Parts: structure tokens; C-alpha cells; sequence
């Protein structure tokens, strides 16, 4: 029977589901617009540095 | 019958003023119900017509080998080897 | 007062939940000990998981005849067990020799070497009767640490 | 095929007990199943039977809460159920209170007892013979 | 008769070689072996949980020892030392004295569970059918002293199993 | 930082709830009932083991070693749980300058857990299980990097973020047909619950990194060894699976990503029950002798393909 097997899968559909949603939904409180900027190479890093310098002041990433 | 200590079953003394028996104190000692052969004489004696009658517990099904008992002494009760069943006449 | 009394039962609930046996391949009793892993009469994740190694396990099941050649061997295995340990001597050999007993080599009853908490009397220890050896074990764990 | 399988599970929960009854057969009982019941037993055992399922299986049966004086609903053992183990559950086909008659003796114990093991009032060893008597007189 | 385990090479030419090479290059037969336990997962398990469900048995079965009695009282055991001699473990001990007046049945009767291999020998050797083996399973003790049976008493307390014994012995007389 | 703490505690629970699946799915594979008594379906048993093995179980080895031994379960968890950080997911925790390089380096560093457990006991009985664990891992580290390189040259660079975007229409299983079959075997390089596996399970020899360890260190080893199985299952679901991306809705990705990984999570325990151990000598002959010329031929093939038809990130 699978009625015993499926609760073993459903309990995994909660705990393994957490790390995906917890990383994404935390971007609401950390940043204004639910997005964390990708760094990779200095070109994209410089755009973040000038954004924080230009009238955002304290905030790292902010629109206008 | 019991005196001070636990009740005796099938004639067995416990201890004289408690010396040997000490282990049976925390745990309760066992006792068999009707072990003094009180049920042996409780069964009524059967009447017979023949000089000798064969005894059985309950046919061939229950464990009783066939024993012939003579009922001619009159004064004697007349009982088989396996049972305490008494026979007269 | 009440939280302290219930916390001790919570620690004892872990031993009530699961206990790992030792695969003592000592005699014919060990074959019926393999029948505990057999599906028809199972304790597999009912409260028993076979893994071996005396260092990891909680319960050791002495499954058969012990001799003078085996008396030093089994003793230190029991010493290799973690301190909350339970010994289940299963079978007439484990209780004092099936026949034997008056023999030269066989040590009588395991209790001469290692202390036993739960006894199973069955030669061919029927899996039905074997299930008590783990269920009564969990029932015997009642109270630990008052002060 | 798929619709009948989900309906079979819902009917099993609805038949036996209800909402509070289904939880008692899930938390305390390992496997939940509904069918026919024998009913009549000493202390208060349920004793269920007449189920197909698999070979060598005769339904849930279930153990009674507080049989003699243990007072346990979560803890259960094979000490439960009166002199009736030779039928329904194993060996015999006829039911102990329905078809198969229990033999009277007027010597057998009326109230069934559970094995104590660790609890007081348990098994004990005892001496039998009066041995060689010794006497000393002043 | 000779069955022969050797196949003597199934591959020969073109068609018989390439399919035998295909299973060794990738897998195929291992995926076929993977599908063998797939169907085994789909079918229901034949499992019995003990505290509620019970396993199959027989009308004649041996467990813990219990001695029987006659329908109108009285001890069925006659004291022979018969069952003592048959016993390969010598677990059963018997010493007898006359019971008050008339009947002569037992004084010492210990069956040690430290020994006893469970033969059914003492069940068969007994002419009066005193020791009749019941379908017992539950026996677990703290000490050896609690395990081994005393002078009848606990063996006499087989009355709780004697109701099953009477049903089992009905299959015993005129054997099966 | 809250994200790291929200990726250890629910992840340790996933390794805890694995113990159910380790004998439920494996149980039904062997036609036997697994977890049943403890919870509603034995769901209270995985959390019971944490109360069982840590609070009450006390052992420390006899002859032992000095600081090392107890250093090894710290090395077990503190190098295998860190592997969760470079994972791309819907969104990664500190997206690496090069992704898979950190994944390959820390996996080889995670092997040291079974290596330092050899010197846990000074006695020679434990180190035989360690020496066997060397060769059962050392050879398979060769192909693990090579088969990666053939996939990485096919799609993007080392960055794990680009590996999600590259699979928009079809999976990478179909172009890398023999290479995908290799990653059911090469993933089992680390001491995992499998048929190929390494010197960790009992069966023939004594249990490696378990005979020396207690319960408390030994319990900490399982929380790391079974954690690597999920890690390889997710990593295969990035390199070979993808289906869809969707940056606007993270909800549609999170459900779809888990189902793909869970089907692979069952597949390793499917392998474990089905087949016997490959032997110390003959596992060294499966790869190196037989599989290494095959993987390099496909590596040769995957070098030419971006030159034959344009395929450069
Ligand atoms: N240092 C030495 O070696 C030394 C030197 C000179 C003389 N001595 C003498 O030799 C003896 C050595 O004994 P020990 O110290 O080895 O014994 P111990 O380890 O203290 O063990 C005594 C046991 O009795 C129980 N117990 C004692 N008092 C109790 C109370 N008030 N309530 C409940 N349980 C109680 C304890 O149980 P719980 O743990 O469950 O409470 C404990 O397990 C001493 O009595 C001392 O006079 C010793
Ligand atoms: S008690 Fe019986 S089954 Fe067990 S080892 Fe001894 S002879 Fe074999
Ligand atoms: S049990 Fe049977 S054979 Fe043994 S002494 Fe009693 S009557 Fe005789
Ligand atoms: S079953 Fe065998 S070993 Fe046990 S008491 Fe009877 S004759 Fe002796
Ligand atoms: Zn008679």
C-alpha cells in the first residue's frame, strides 16, 4: 500500500520545500523590490556601489 | 489453613519463625486453589451392580488407562488408581 | 516538579521508541533472530533496526549457546556497549543450556558472564514469543533519575 | 479505478467510530481496518474477524483499556484476551462465543490474569519436601 | 542426471554478439533487474503487527508447561518418574509421598525453564496425559528464580490455559 | 544573516526525515512494513533518534587518539552542510564567482571525515575500513571532474546560475545521453547508502567511521553521510534537469524543482536494496580500466561540438 508511503514523501514536501521559499521571500524585508543583485564581475559590482552613493545613502539598492 | 505466614498448599511448610524464607516477601507467593484434595471427596460415589467395574475419566479421549476395581469387601471404599471415585455394591 | 517528572519519561520514550539489536550469530536462536527481520513477524522500524557494531547499539541479544572459549569474547562486547544497555538472553541455551548444563564447555545461563534483564525461554524461539523480548523491554523502562 | 480507491479509505474512517474514534485507531492502533466483530469477551476485548486481506490474518482484534488493574490505553501486550487464543486468531475456524462451546470444569479460573513480570504479585520459587527432621530436648 | 551450468557461449555471429555486447556496454538487464523490485513495491506486504494482530498456528503446539486435572477435581499426575527419564535436558524433577490416606500423587514437581528444549516428549510419554502443552508465548522475567517453575502451583495455575488445552486435545485423540 | 540559519535547521530535519524513507521505501522494496508503531505512520521516530543518540549515549574510544577523532564529526558536518551554500536553487546564498569549483573542492574535502576516522583508533582494525575507503573514492574523483567539463563546455561557464537559464526548452539528459548514465555511478563516489558505495556499510567488513566512533560522534556521521545523498540528488537536478526558470514567480519553480529531486532521492535507495557490493578490487576495474576511456572519448567529443556548431557563452 502507498497510503503508508505517501506521508513519508509529504513530510519531505515540507522540509525540503523550506530552503527554496525562505531564500526568496526574505528579499521583501532585506531589499526594496524583492531582489538581491548578482555580483559575478566588477562591472555589476560598480553599478551597486554608485547606486548606494547616489541619494540612496544608507540603502545599498534603491530605485530613484 | 494458615498460621502467621503464607497459606500452605499440598502440605508445605513456609518457615519456622522466619529464617530460611526471605525471598518471598516483596513478591507474593503462589497458591493453588483447592489443592488439599477437597474436591476429591466432593464428588458423589457411584452405585454399581457387577462384582467388578472398569473405570474411565471420560472415554478414550481423556487420559485414563483401564483399571478394574473389585467391590466385594463392603467395609472398604473401593477406588481406582487414577481417580478418587468410590464404588459401592 | 511536573516538568522534571515528564522530562525523565521523555528520555525513556526514546528507548521506548527504538532500540538497535546486535547480530550475535551464536547458534540456532540466531536463525529465529533473523526471523525478526523477516516480514511476517517484523520489528523492522517498529522499534528494531539491524546495524551491528557493539559501539552504536543499545540492546544486545545473546542468541544461543555460550562456551568457555566465548566467555571472554562476549564480556568485553557488553563493555563496548554504551552505559544505558539491556541484555536479552533468548533461548534455553541462553538461560542455562538447552541440554548441556552438565556439560564441560558450556557456561550456564549467561548470568555468570553478563547480567540479563529480560529472559526468553523458547527453544526454537517462536517469532510470536520473541516479540515480547522487545515489547516487554520497552514496558520495563519506567523511571530513571529522581534527584 | 482511481475514484473507488479514495472512496474506500473515506468509508473506512466513517464506518468505524467517526472523528474521535478514527484518531484512537490511528495513534494507539498500528493498522486501521473495519469489518465484522465477534463482540463478546471478558474484561472488554473487541475481537474483530471475517476479513479477506491476506493469508493468516483475522482482522484487527484490538486490546482493551484497563483489563484487570494496569490502567493503560497506550501500553498493550499479549496478556490481553481471555482463554480464547486457540480459536478466531489462530488454529481453529469456529468463533469462541458464537459457534465453538467452551468446556466447563468448575476448577478453571473465572477471571483472566495478566503477566506481572516486573510488577508485584508475580511468579516465585518454593521448597517442597519437609526434609530430614532434627530434634533436641532439654 | 546432469543439468549443466555451463552455457558454452550464447554468442556466435552478428545478431547474437551485438545484443550480448549492448547489455555490457550500457545496462539494460540491470534496468530489467531494477523493474523486478518495482512490481514488488506495488504488491501489498504480508506483515503482522503483534500488539493487535496475531500469526498463524496449529492445533498441536508446544510452549510453557502446564499440568492438567480431572473434571471432578483431583490431580491427573500420578507420579511415575517416567517423564523424568524421557527428558533429554533433565529439566523435570519429581519426588513423591502418599497424600494423607489412599491416593499417592506428588510432593515435589519442578520444571526448570533454564533447560528444556521443548520436545513434546513428556506430553507423549505421560500415560494419564498430565502435561499437555498449550499455545503459550508470553514469558519474561527479571531473574532466573522467577523463570523456573516451583512445586506445581504455577504449573497448577495453567487453568487459564486449560480451556484451550481441552479444545486442543480433541484434535489429539485419534491423531489428526 | 538569517538565510544560513534557515538552511541548517530545516535541512538537518530533512536528514532526520530521511530515516523514514531509508526503511519505508527500502522496506516496500523488500516487502516489509517500516515505520508504524511510534507515530501515525512512524513520523515521531526520526525525531526520537535525536533524543536517543545524543542526550543518553556517552562513549569515547579506549586507546583513542589525542585531539583528532572528535575533530572528525566536526569535519563531517562542517564540510558537508556548507555544500548547501553554493547551490543555485531559485536564489543562491552568496552566488559564487565560479559555482561548481566550490562544489567539487568541498566534496573532496568531505572525504576527510572517513580518512581521519582511520586514526581515531590507533589499533589496526579500524584503518582497514579507512584504506578501503581511500581507493573507493580516489579513482572516482577523476571522472567526476571530466564528466562535469563535458557538460560545462556544452552549457555556460562554471557559474551555477547560468545552468538554470540554459535549460529553457529541453533537458540536458538528451544531449548528454551516456554522460547522464555516468552520474548515477559517479555520484556514489562519497560513502553513500548504495550498491556501488564505499567502505561504510557492514555486510562483509566492519563498519568504517562507525566502529571507532560512539553513538554521539557516530550519530553525527549519519547526519553528514545521508546529507551528501540529497546534495548529489539536487546537483544532478541542476546539471541534467531544469524544465522551467520563471524569475517573476518563485512558487512555480520551488514545487517543480522538488519533485525532480525527490524522484532521484528514491532512486539511490532503489539502487541500495537491489544490488550487492562491487568488491574493493573490481570497483577499481569498473572505472579506470573500462569507464575512463569511455568518458574521455565523450570529453573529446564535447570539445569539438561548440567548434562544429556555435556554442559559446
Ligand atoms: N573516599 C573513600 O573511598 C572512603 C574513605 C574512607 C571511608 N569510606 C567509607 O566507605 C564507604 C564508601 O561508600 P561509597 O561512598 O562508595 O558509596 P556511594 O558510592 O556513595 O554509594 C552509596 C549508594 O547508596 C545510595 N544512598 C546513600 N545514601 C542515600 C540517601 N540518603 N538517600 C537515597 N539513597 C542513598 C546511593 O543511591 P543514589 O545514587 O540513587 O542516591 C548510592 O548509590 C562510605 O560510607 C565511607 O564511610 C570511604
Ligand atoms: S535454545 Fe534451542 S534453538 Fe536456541 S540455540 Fe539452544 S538449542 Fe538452538
Ligand atoms: S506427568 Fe505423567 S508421566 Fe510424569 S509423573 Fe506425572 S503422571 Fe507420570
Ligand atoms: S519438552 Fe522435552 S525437555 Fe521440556 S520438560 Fe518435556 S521432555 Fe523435558
Ligand atoms: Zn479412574
Amino acid at each position: 500500500m502507498w497510503f503508508e508511503v505517501l506521508p513519508g514523501i509529504a513530510v519531505m514536501g515540507v522540509c525540503l520545500f523550506i530552503p527554496g521559499m525562505a531564500t526568496a521571500r526574505i528579499h521583501r524585508f532585506s531589499n526594496g523590490g524583492k531582489e538581491k543583485r548578482v555580483a559575478h564581475y566588477p562591472y555589476q559590482w560598480y553599478l551597486m556601489e554608485r547606486d548606494r552613493r547616489v541619494s540612496g545613502v544608507n540603502r545599498s539598492y534603491v530605485s530613484k | 489453613x494458615x498460621x502467621x505466614x503464607x497459606x500452605x498448599x499440598x502440605x508445605x511448610x513456609x518457615x519456622x519463625x522466619x529464617x530460611x524464607x526471605x525471598x518471598x516477601x516483596x513478591x507474593x507467593x503462589x497458591x493453588x486453589x483447592x489443592x488439599x484434595x477437597x474436591x476429591x471427596x466432593x464428588x458423589x460415589x457411584x452405585x454399581x451392580x457387577x462384582x467388578x467395574x472398569x473405570c474411565d475419566g471420560g472415554g478414550g479421549a481423556l487420559g485414563h488407562p483401564r483399571v478394574y476395581i473389585n467391590l466385594d469387601k463392603e467395609t472398604k471404599t473401593g477406588t481406582c488408581g487414577y481417580c478418587g471415585l468410590q464404588f459401592r455394591q | 516538579e511536573y516538568v522534571v517528572a515528564k522530562l525523565d519519561d521523555l528520555i525513556n520514550w526514546a528507548r521506548r521508541s527504538s532500540l538497535w539489536p546486535m547480530t550475535f550469530g551464536l547458534a540456532c536462536c540466531a536463525v529465529e533472530m533473523m526471523h525478526m527481520a523477516a516480514p511476517r513477524y517484523d520489528m523492522d522500524r517498529f522499534g528494531v533496526v539491524f546495524r551491528a557494531s557493539p559501539r552504536q547499539s543499545d540492546v544486545m541479544i545473546v542468541a544461543g549457546t555460550l562456551t568457555n572459549k566465548m566467555a571472554p569474547a562476549l564480556r568485553k562486547v557488553y563493555d563496548q556497549m554504551p552505559e544505558p544497555r539491556y541484555v536479552v538472553s533468548m533461548g534455553s541455551c541462553a538461560n542455562g543450556g538447552g541440554y548441556y548444563h552438565y556439560s564441560y564447555s558450556v557456561v550456564r545461563g549467561c548470568d555468570r558472564i553478563v547480567p540479563v534483564d529480560i529472559y526468553v525461554p523458547g527453544c526454537p524461539p517462536t517469532a510470536e514469543a520473541l516479540l515480547y523480548g522487545i515489547l516487554q523491554l520497552q514496558k520495563k523502562i519506567k523511571r530513571e533519575k529522581r534527584l | 479505478e482511481l475514484l473507488q480507491v479514495l472512496k474506500r479509505g473515506l468509508q473506512q474512517v466513517s464506518g468505524h467510530g467517526g472523528l474521535r474514534g478514527y484518531l484512537r485507531v490511528l495513534f494507539r492502533a498500528n493498522d486501521v481496518r473495519v469489518g465484522t466483530l465477534v463482540g463478546e469477551d471478558k474484561y472488554g476485548n473487541k475481537y474483530y474477524e471475517d476479513n479477506k486481506q491476506f493469508f493468516g490474518r483475522h482482522r484487527w482484534v484490538i486490546y482493551t483499556t484497563e483489563m484487570n488493574g494496569k490502567n493503560t490505553f497506550w501500553d498493550v501486550d499479549g496478556s490481553m484476551v481471555p482463554p480464547e487464543w486457540h480459536r478466531w486468531l489462530h488454529c481453529m475456524t469456529d468463533d469462541p462465543p458464537t459457534v465453538k462451546p467452551p468446556t466447563a470444569r468448575k476448577f478453571i479460573w473465572t477471571n483472566h490474569k495478566f503477566n506481572l513480570s516486573g510488577t508485584p504479585q508475580q511468579y516465585v520459587p518454593y521448597s517442597t519436601t519437609r526434609k530430614k527432621i532434627q530434634e533436641w530436648v532439654p | 542426471t546432469y543439468k549443466y551450468v555451463n552455457l558454452r557461449e550464447p554468442s556466435m555471429d552478428m545478431k547474437s554478439v551485438t545484443d550480448r555486447a549492448a547489455q555490457t556496454l550500457l545496462w539494460t538487464e540491470l534496468i530489467r533487474g531494477l523493474g523486478m523490485t518495482l512490481s514488488y513495491l506495488f504488491r501489498e506486504p504480508a506483515t503482522i503487527n503483534y500488539p493487535f494482530e496475531k500469526g498463524p498456528l496449529s492445533p498441536r503446539f508446544r510452549g510453557e508447561h502446564a499440568l492438567r486435572r480431572y473434571p471432578s477435581g483431583e490431580e491427573r499426575c500420578i507420579a511415575c518418574k517416567l517423564c523424568e527419564a524421557v527428558c533429554p535436558a533433565q529439566a523435570i524433577t519429581i519426588e513423591a509421598e502418599p497424600r494423607a490416606d489412599g491416593s499417592r500423587r506428588t510432593t515435589r514437581y519442578d520444571i526448570d525453564m533454564t533447560k528444556c528444549i521443548y520436545c513434546g516428549f513428556c506430553q507423549e510419554a505421560c500415560p494419564v496425559d498430565a502435561i499437555v502443552e498449550g499455545p503459550n508465548f508470553e514469558f519474561s522475567t527479571e531473574t532466573h528464580e522467577e523463570l523456573l517453575y516451583n512445586k506445581e502451583k504455577l504449573l497448577n495455575n495453567g487453568d487459564k490455559w486449560e480451556a484451550e488445552i481441552a479444545a486442543n486435545i480433541q484434535a489429539d485423540y485419534l491423531y489428526r | 544573516m538569517i538565510n544560513i540559519l534557515m538552511l541548517i535547521i530545516p535541512i538537518l530535519l530533512a536528514v532526520a526525515f530521511l530515516t523514514l524513507v531509508e526503511r519505508k521505501v527500502l522496506g516496500y522494496m523488500q516487502l516489509r512494513k517500516g515505520p508504524n508503531v511510534v507515530g501515525p505512520y512512524g513520523l515521531l521516530q526520526p525525531i526520537a533518534d535525536a533524543i536517543k543518540l545524543f542526550i543518553k549515549e556517552p562513549l569515547r574510544p579506549a586507546t583513542s587518539s589525542a585531539s583528532m577523532f572528535i575533530l572528525a564529526p566536526i569535519m563531517a558536518l562542517g564540510l558537508a552542510l556548507t555544500m548547501w551554500i553554493p547551490l543555485p536553487m531559485p536564489y543562491p546564498l552568496i552566488n559564487m564567482n565560479l559555482g561548481v569549483l566550490f562544489m567539487l573542492a568541498m566534496s573532496s574535502l568531505a572525504v576527510y571525515s572517513i580518512l581521519w576516522s582511520g586514526w581515531a583508533s590507533n589499533s589496526k582494525y579500524a584503518l582497514i575500513g579507512a584504506l578501503r575507503a581511500v581507493a573507493q573514492t580516489i579513482s572516482y574523483e577523476v571522472t567526476l571532474a571530466i564528466i562535469l567539463l563535458s557538460v560545462l563546455l556544452m552549457s555556460g561557464s562554471f557559474t551555477l546560475s547560468t545552468l538554470i537559464t540554459t535549460q529553457e526548452q529541453m533537458w540536458l539528459i538528451l544531449p548528454a545521453w551516456p554522460l547522464a548514465m555516468m552520474w548515477f555511478i559517479s555520484t556514489l563516489a562519497e560513502t553513500n547508502r548504495a550498491p556501488f558505495d564505499l567502505t561504510e556499510g557492514e555486510s562483509e567488513l566492519v563498519s568504517g567511521f562507525n566502529v571507532e566512533y560512539a553513538a554521539g560522534p557516530f550519530a553525527l556521521f549519519f547526519m553528514a553521510e545521508y546529507a551528501n545523498i540529497i546534495m548529489m540528488n539536487i546537483f544532478t537536478a541542476i546539471l541534467f534537469l531544469g524544465t522551467s526558470h520563471n524569475p517573476h514567480m518563485p512558487e512555480l519553480y520551488t514545487i517543480n524543482f522538488t519533485i525532480k529531486s525527490l524522484l532521484l532521492t528514491m532512486s539511490f535507495l532503489w539502487i541500495r536494496a537491489s544490488y550487492p557490493r562491487f568488491r574493493y578490487d573490481q570497483l577499481m576495474h569498473l572505472l579506470w580500466k573500462n569507464f575512463l576511456p569511455l568518458t574521455l572519448a565523450l570529453c573529446m567529443w564535447h570539445v569539438s561540438l561548440p567548434i562544429l556548431t556555435s556554442g559559446i557563452p
